[PDB]
């Protein structure tokens, strides 16, 4: 949504629709010393927003990321 | 969808598991019932690829663990 | 003249620093002053690629920083 982006949020107050795609970037911070994975996953509209189990988490288009990566994770 | 640490996990860690292949030939799937089933039933292609968490997803190794410990057990 | 440790640093570390580009087109340099300006003085070739330690050369970061906190703040 437009929420996201003050510039577009500002903007939503002159028109009346949208339509488009964003591009999210997740960005960590760790050393070489640490480990650990995080998952991000896209979830479809018209769901709901019943909890899930990292496993069901997977069953969604997804991106699984290590902590030490250094670039940043790039998901549309 | 599956991003290992590779970039940033330096090599204290192996990536590829380097094994022997399994001591058995392949076995066939549909083909056989195709003659006498009522029905050969094919599933969403979505599904025939994506590795989703089974839901005997989870399990456990901790030093507290002794060799012979089953950590999990499928059953086809 | 500069050695980063790459060579014996493992792989713990990132090398090189991934990041989108600057969101700012470039910028003109001298050009613009050629007609105007008095005189156009310039530089000794040695200074043009020699990277040095500015004046405001040093900075510290410690677990006792907190986000937000200025490291350095430098003007044209």
């Amino acid at each position: 949504g437009p929420h996201l982006n003050p510039f577009l949020l500002h903007l939503s107050q002159m028109y009346n629709g949208w339509v488009g795609n964003m591009r999210v970037r997740i960005m960590l911070a760790g050393n070489a010393f640490t480990a650990g994975k995080i998952i991000v996953s896209c979830i479809p509209p018209g769901f709901g927003s019943h909890n899930l189990t990292i496993a069901q988490a997977t069953l969604f288009p997804h991106v699984i990321a290590d902590v030490r990566t250094l670039d940043p994770i790039e998901v549309p | 969808s599956s991003v290992d640490g590779a970039s940033g996990a330096g090599q204290l860690v192996p990536e590829v598991n380097a094994s022997d292949p399994l001591a058995m030939d392949p076995v066939a799937g549909s083909s056989t019932a195709v003659a006498t089933a009522g029905q050969v039933n094919p599933i969403d292609p979505w599904i025939i690829n994506n590795f989703v968490q089974a839901p005997q997803g989870e399990f456990t190794i901790s030093p507290n663990n002794t060799p012979g410990d089953v950590l999990f057990d499928l059953s086809l």
